[PDB]
């Protein structure tokens, strides 16, 4: 049918867990699937359109797509780095 | 992560719950309460069950969640969450889906395994009996573990019995041997 | 293109170098075709026109042979004079 | 020898409609019942051997 | 279990998915009749997508329905009737009647699916038709029971030379026919219908030596690819139970390839090379498969291939021209050049058409009439720009020849004394191959090579000469 | 009686024991059942449906395992039984397979009897590598005097029979077949290549007439016909050249030899496409799946002449690659012509020209090629090679003010041209190869007219074999021609030329 | 401890789903334990809910899923040193060539970084190449790529067998011949011919170090051998100095590889069907070849153009990577030189004035020059006839036929194949030589004194040697 970012089972299981408030996810994400050169990241609400962010791994991305409940940051080095 | 993993949605959403109640340790607590808002799903037969279709919005569809949790309030809480979370996802026609889902995980869970007599007509209780029994004896139930035993009438087949368990059958059925049967004589 | 071509009981091929050569309507003769053919045309028509057909083919063939001007001999010339008509 | 052949080819294909009408005939029977029993019991042997 | 009803849920197209109940699984290829204001819509059964929800295609045309529409299942494939009742009788797609004799009457029925003989039962004996066509006797001559096969493209008068072959090769061979008209123009078919009527071979009174199958490309892309499919089933009872050889005609399987390409894309198929359906092979297959001689009956398929923009290296007509065993390819040019039968020499071959097969002097004769055409067709780029006297001295005379055997091709046809006025020339086997050997041996190159146009046999090449010489 | 032997079939029927693994269908469409179930299936595994079709399990999805049926889609249906039949593809591979007609399952669709076999082996069995080979140095003889002389084959080696559409394309791979005759006839295990024909998408009258030249040129006794037809669905046509070729390896592995003719990989590519496209796998290039080139390179690789620490043995082959259009940029024959070592590429034009083998010279190739030649027919076909090679460039040449080189080389020229000739079902052995090309290169049938070629053909070799069948016998023995037999020989063509 | 159950295996694409907090990193090696030894699977995605997606690197047979797999932790870590010398090695790293386990110090992962832009040498400077014909007018340079061109009967392997001999006696180097997708018939002949000219010599020492991919290997380790055979190159240059040259085979087959693979992760393919990471690809492998300062690689390519296209994107690229082109023929095979160099058609980007001397590219400017023009006047010559052209044009083709012969050089490690000693002629002496021609000096000795002859020393002998 479909599938949403929400519905990837960590994401879902905190949900349902009660915690939503979900740590200082709303300024920071922590990263989802990953792969292509391009990663899908959850959280990051603040994030700016076009903003420069720094992966925990030593490289930086610009997030290109805002998209409801998920940003895709583009990486701007080696795939090896960002896990 | 939990024992058993069914693959697919809305199993994504059983297998969400059953973990996240698994490692909250209120199984019982949410297997009850899922029970009951099945069962008060499935008596709210019309104007709640012919409901479930999607047409309703955001803001209409909360307001079905306030009638849930209105019908009783006896719900486990963290199947209150999911009942949020079913809401904002806006599905919920695959609701007692997820019940049943979350049901096969939990008698996972508990150990509860379910078999199958197939059959073309309902066989004896000592049958039955018997090959409970016997399923228990043998190893294909491990014990620990528990079978309940369903014959069906299935007159699709044509006498016979197929014992089902553990995704290992033995089927020793008329029709079936009648298949291979016609087919030698083919030759 | 090729759906509709099958689909229908003739094809009257124009040909945009044609119109330019100032040949107007442009139909381009050798692509035309009509697969059901006379038998809907009048019959004083169908008498006359009954070798135009082949002139004008006979015609075209020529005028290949004349444009890699190979020297033409009369007969070849009688087709080109005919045809040019 | 090609006729021979060829009749052999067709009685076999007459005793198979014969075959078909004697499956018919066995599941007429309550050897239809007796044999589920014969099934039971061996499916009790073979499942104990598990 | 309960009462077999389906439901529509989705009419998209031709495809049309419906709802059956639960636990009572129709089958795959099972055939569902719908009541519809307008007779019974027929769904062919082609996939299961679960929980008792079928996908199936069409066959009559889809509109006005209502989603929920009770559907019952006849099971299995669409079933005809088949009988020599069928004899002189039209048959539509679904087996109506639309040569509106009223109610065929049924002997039997047969599934339009049926699985191709095994290789073990498979016998085929190579044995000769006489087509008495001149270009085809010698250099392709057919054969009985062999899948024949009228390439053509567009336009090739591939229904003039369908007229003569059916007037010579058809009404000479007794057995049955069947004329399968596959998604073809109701011009075509008023015609059609009405040349058989009118040679008699659809003889009103008496039997018939020919049923026919008409389908016609305004029925729905679902109802043209298994239109095929119902005409062979036909062929199949000839064949077997009745026993009789088969000259089957099939017309045009162009459009059988055309329209199960169609149906693949309906079907949601991801579009193989030029869009065709990726089955194709496998389809084209079948189709030919079936058709075969037997230790019964000799089925001879005659077939009509439409070559699209007269490239026959488009994947469409080249799967075909594997499978097909007695091809004769028809070509714009030499149509052109006004050879009728507009048979390319060059390009027309056939199995039979070796010493061994046909004989050694059929053999003889054939082959000095191919060398010296591909001759000829090597020094036309020279003769183009350098002229005739550039060549060699026996390169002009072969050439000459050449021109000569060119216009030998020019048999008239029987059947376009209507198209134009010309009277056919039905020209005797034997009699061909003395009267190809003449010309070549040089015995008639005394004699004018526009004597030899639009002509038969030597015999009427000398008559011919003496009709020019006065 | 027919009684008896149905009472056998029916007494051959008795009991069973654990249906280790279950399916049931979720849904079947295009012969892509996807089933629910099937949970410690093997790759490729073989798996038995209720209806008792066979599939193969190409994707191992993370839920559903996707079988493909071997069978119509109309025997199967939703919910079935799919039972795990638990042996991934294998045929059965022995000695007992020459002159039975089997189809991939090894089920004999002649009904020559249940197979006699003495193992069965994977078909996705791995070739041998860089080490486990020996170059090639053992000749086989095709009775092709151009395939012979021109494009010399040897063994363990591929070279394409690339060629036009219905050129009778198996009619020059058959040829070969016919010669092994000669050869399987002798009693030496060198001298014995078991062929093994593949007759991939080919039709069953096709078949029938691949099985009565057989059986009439007495080859089945060394032949094995491997039946896909054109019915035979895309799992069996897929896997139709891969079974075969484990076919092959059992010989290979008993360090014989044999010749495995693929006919053609056109309609293998065909299949897999088939395949790929209906179970939704990544599309490719011209439409044909992604790895298609994969494919390819793995059935080719299989084709080895082994090592002697492995026993040299050998499994020659020759894949036959139908062009459309003649089409060497298609992808299909592309991907082909570079795994390939070598090419013969037949010609359409020749064909029609009379020329039969109608093989063009320029465009056949072999990398192989005269390393395995026999050495007496090396030693009189060096010339020939370079005659024609002067006789197409001076071809042009042929339409009056001709210079008297040009004109030998035409005379010479189209003297060998019609030398090379050969009626198609007559292998010639290679004891009359040599001495017919020895002539040539003597030039002494220039001297014979163009007419009479044929008539000089047929009339040299009764009158040597008149004159001298000791020569003959010698030539054949020796294999390597001594200078006294080079002076007998030129001796006996203008002695014959004199007649 | 990270291991995996197999939760896929929808073609060679195999997904595995790990344990918690125990994710493999892009790119890493699994290994699955099989009765196949080992199955290599490399991480190239990650799929996320603790699963991957991965590329197998040997077939995907009989694998079920459900399979443990353990993970290496990093890219396939392949053994170096001058002990893996002499073996043939198959992309998982392992003897095939069945002497037994490679001995072998350390190993390192196959994917490595391209030198930075720190470690580049600021300008390329000449390698030596005892082909006279290759020192004139087409210099090697170390870093650089020179793409050999022409197949196969051109006497190409001897050719690649001279240059693994020059490059140990110009340096002091070793070699890798790396095939990717190579036939594996054309294996045996190299490995059996490679052992006859004693290159290798197992019992002695085996300057080349072979790894050969066979066609066979699935299209992910067809993708992956040719990275694996640069750290071995790395390992010689960086961590030994000596300076190598690793030959690639077919870089079309590293292309259609690339192709296949990307194709199999679901990446839509670009233009003429070649990989989206087309780019990428190529520049990964052929920038981690350069000069450092430790060492230089130098690569000899060769390009097997795809239907003699140009335009088509693979050359596109390739020609991109190339510095310069050694285009052998057989034409030149058939004027019966060996060097089969084709001396109009190879050209060299650096082969630039500044860069080779101006002298020296004075000198080669004049005998291409000389070349063209004889070139030019044998056109006419043949027709004309070569007295009825000028005293100043017959000079040229008396010039011109001596230089002509004067390029052959009989090769040193077919010194064992012809029986003829070797000529390895240095960078200044060839200089030499030519001037010494261009100021015809030796035009007086006769034409066939130069064929197959050395340096200028040599045709002095030769003479002598013709006289006598």
């Amino acid at each position: 049918t479909k599938a949403q970012p929400t519905e990837v089972s960590s994401i879902l299981e905190e949900r349902i867990k009660g915690v939503s408030d979900e740590a200082n996810l709303n300024e920071t994400g922590r990263v989802l699937a990953v792969g292509d050169g391009i990663a899908r990241v959850f959280g990051l609400n603040n994030i700016q359109a076009e903003e420069l962010v720094e992966f925990s791994s030593g490289v930086k991305g610009m997030a290109l797509n805002l998209e409801p409940g998920q940003v895709g940051i583009v990486l701007f080095g080696s795939d090896r780095l960002v896990k | 992560p939990p024992p058993v993993r069914l693959f697919g949605v809305e199993g994504t959403y059983a297998t969400a719950l059953y973990q996240a109640a698994a490692k909250n340790s209120s199984i019982d607590a949410a297997f009850q309460s899922l029970q009951k808002v099945e069962s008060t799903v499935k008596k709210n037969p019309k104007l709640g069950h012919l409901l479930l279709n999607p047409a309703l919005s955001l803001k209409d569809r909360n307001s079905v969640i306030d009638a849930i949790v209105e019908t009783h309030k006896n719900l486990d809480g963290y199947v209150v969450n999911l009942l949020k979370v079913l809401s904002e996802n806006n599905r919920l026609g695959c609701f007692e889906k997820i019940a049943s889902d979350f049901g096969v995980l939990n008698d996972a869970h508990n150990g509860l395994l379910k078999g199958t007599v197939t059959s073309a007509e309902p066989l004896d209780p000592k049958s039955f009996k018997r090959i409970e029994k016997a399923l228990s004896a043998s190893k294909l139930v491990g014990q620990g573990k528990s079978l309940k035993l369903e014959n069906v009438v299935k007159p699709e087949i044509k006498g016979g019995l197929i014992v089902e368990l553990g995704d290992k059958t033995v089927d020793l059925s008329i029709s079936t041997k009648i298949q291979k049967l016609n087919k030698v004589l083919e030759d | 293109p090729t759906n509709v071509i099958s689909i229908t009981d003739g094809q009257i091929f124009l040909e945009a170098e044609l119109f330019y050569k100032g040949i107007r309507p442009a139909i381009n003769v050798g692509l035309s075709v009509s697969r059901v053919g006379s038998a809907a045309q009048v019959k004083a028509l169908k008498q006359v026109a009954g070798s135009l057909k082949l002139f004008l083919a006979q015609y075209r063939e020529v005028a290949a042979f004349a444009q890699f001007g190979s020297d033409l001999d009369a007969s070849t010339k009688q087709t080109l004079v005919r045809g040019e008509r | 020898v090609r006729y021979e052949a060829s009749l052999r080819q067709l009685e076999q294909r007459q005793l198979a409609k014969s075959v078909i009408s004697r499956v018919q005939s066995e599941l007429g029977n309550p050897k239809f019942q007796e044999k589920v029993l014969q099934q039971s019991i061996s499916e009790i042997e073979q499942l104990l051997s598990k | 279990s309960t009462p077999i009803t389906g439901k529509v849920t989705a009419v998209i197209g031709a495809i049309v998915d419906v709802h059956f109940e639960q636990s009572e699984l129709p089958a795959i290829l099972n055939a569902l009749e719908i009541k519809t204001p307008q007779g019974k819509l027929v769904l062919e059964v082609a996939q299961h997508l679960g929980e008792n929800t079928v996908r199936t295609i069409a066959m009559d045309g889809t509109e006005g329905l209502v989603r929920g529409e009770k559907v019952l299942d006849t099971g299995g494939p669409i079933s005809v009737p088949v009988g020599r009742e069928t004899l002189g009788r039209i048959i539509n797609v679904i087996g109506e009647p639309i040569d509106e004799r009223g109610p065929i009457k049924s002997k039997l029925r047969k599934p339009i699916h049926a699985d191709p003989p095994s290789f073990a039962e498979q016998s085929t004996s190579a044995e000769i038709l006489e087509t008495g066509i001149k270009v085809v006797d010698l250099l392709a001559p057919y054969a009985r029971g062999g899948k024949i096969g009228l390439f053509g493209g567009a336009g090739v008068g591939k229904t003039v030379f369908i007229q003569e072959l059916i007037n010579n090769i058809a009404k000479a061979h007794g057995g049955f026919s069947v004329f399968t008209g596959v998604g073809e123009r109701t011009r075509e078919g008023n015609d059609l219908y009405r040349e058989m009527k009118e040679t008699g071979v659809i003889n009103l009174e008496g039997e018939s030596k020919v049923a026919l199958v008409f389908g016609q490309m305004n029925e729905p892309p679902g109802a043209r690819a298994r239109v095929a499919l119902t005409g062979l089933t036909i062929a199949e009872y000839f064949r077997d139970e009745e026993g009789q050889d088969v000259l089957l005609f099939i017309d045009n399987i162009f459009r059988f390839t055309q329209a199960g390409s169609e149906v693949s894309a309906l079907l949601g198929r991801i579009p193989s090379a030029v869009g065709y359906q990726p089955t194709l092979a496998t389809d084209m297959g079948l189709l030919q498969e079936r058709i075969t001689t037997t230790k019964k009956g000799s089925v001879t398929s005659v077939q009509a291939v439409y070559v699209p923009a007269d490239d026959l290296t488009d994947p469409a007509p080249a799967t075909t021209f594997a499978h097909l065993d007695a091809t004769t390819v028809l070509s714009r040019g030499i149509s052109e050049l006004g050879i009728y039968p507009a048979v390319d020499p060059l390009d027309s071959k056939s199995r039979l058409l070796d010493a061994a097969v046909v004989g050694q002097e059929h053999y003889d004769v054939a082959s000095k009439v191919q060398e010296t055409l591909q001759t000829y067709k090597s020094l036309q780029d020279i003769i183009a720009i350098l002229g005739m006297d550039e060549l060699s001295e026996q390169d002009k005379l072969t050439v000459e020849r050449a021109r000569k055997i060119q216009r030998f091709l020019s048999q008239p046809f029987a059947v376009a004394e209507v198209f134009t006025g010309i009277p056919g020339k039905l020209v005797r086997l034997k009699d061909t191959v003395a009267s190809f050997k003449a010309v070549l041996e040089g015995k008639y190159d005394n004699i004018p090579e526009h004597a030899f146009y639009m002509v038969g046999g030597i015999e009427d090449v000398v008559a011919k000469a003496e009709k020019l010489a006065a | 009686e027919v009684s008896s032997i149905l009472e056998e079939r029916i007494k051959g029927v008795s009991d069973e024991a654990n249906l280790n693994e279950t399916g049931r269908v979720l849904a079947v469409g295009d012969g892509i059942a996807r089933v629910f179930g099937l949970n410690n299936i093997q790759a490729e595994e073989l798996v038995e449906f209720s209806s008792g079709v066979k599939g193969m399990a190409l994707n191992l999805e993370p839920g559903q395992v996707g079988i493909v049926l071997f069978g119509s889609d109309r025997l199967v249906k939703e919910g079935e039984l799919v039972k795990r039949t638990g042996n991934i593809v294998d045929v059965p591979v022995g000695p007992g397979l020459l002159g039975r007609v089997v189809d991939a399952l090894g089920n004999p669709i002649d009904g020559k009897g249940p197979i006699d076999a003495a193992g069965r082996s994977r078909a996705q069995v791995k070739a041998p590598g860089i080490l486990p080979r020996r170059s090639v140095h053992e000749p086989v003889q095709t009775g092709l005097k151009a395939v012979d002389a021109l494009v010399p084959i040897g063994r363990g080696q591929r070279e394409l029979i690339i060629g036009d559409r219905q050129t009778g394309k198996t009619a020059v791979a058959l040829d070969t077949i016919l010669n092994q005759k000669r050869w399987n006839n002798g009693s030496d295990e060198s001298k014995k290549l078991y062929c093994v024909y593949v007759a991939v998408g080919q039709k069953r009258s096709t078949v029938a007439q691949l099985v009565q030249t057989l059986e009439q040129h007495d080859a089945m006794k060394y032949s094995i016909i491997v039946a896909a037809t054109a019915s035979e669905a895309a799992p069996l046509q897929y896997l139709a050249p891969f079974t075969a070729a484990s076919i092959g390896e059992w010989f290979r592995d008993n360090g014989k030899h044999a010749l495995i003719v693929y006919d053609d990989l056109s309609k293998q590519a065909v299949a897999y496409r088939q395949l790929s496209l209906l179970l939704r796998r990544p599309p490719g290039r011209e439409a044909y799946p992604g790895d298609v080139f994969y494919l390819h390179s793995r059935l080719l690789e299989r084709a080895a002449k082994l090592s002697e620490k492995e026993g040299s043995g050998s499994l020659t082959a020759l894949p036959v690659i139908e062009t459309q259009g003649g089409d060497v940029s298609a992808y299909i024959p592309t991907n082909v012509i570079s795994i390939t070592d070598g090419q013969i590429f037949l010609e359409a034009e020749l064909f029609y020209k009379g020329i039969r083998p109608a093989i063009n010279v320029g465009l056949s190739v072999s990398r192989v090629g005269s390393a395995a030649q026999v050495k007496a027919l090396k030693q009189v076909a060096g010339s020939l090679k370079l005659f024609l090679a002067q006789y197409r460039e001076v071809a042009a040449f042929a339409q009056s003010d001709l210079d008297a080189s040009t004109k030998q080389t035409l005379v010479r020229g189209e003297r060998l041209t019609q030398l090379l000739k050969q009626n198609q079902y007559s292998p010639l052995a290679t004891e009359e190869q040599v001495p017919l090309i020895y002539a040539g290169v003597n030039g002494h049938l220039d001297g014979i007219e163009l007419s009479r070629i044929g008539e000089f053909e047929s009339s040299f070799l009764s009158y040597l074999k008149s004159n001298h069948n000791e020569l003959l016998t010698e030539i054949r023995e020796k294999g390597e021609l001594s200078k006294e037999l080079l002076a007998s020989l030129k001796s006996a063509t203008e002695s014959f030329v004199a007649t």
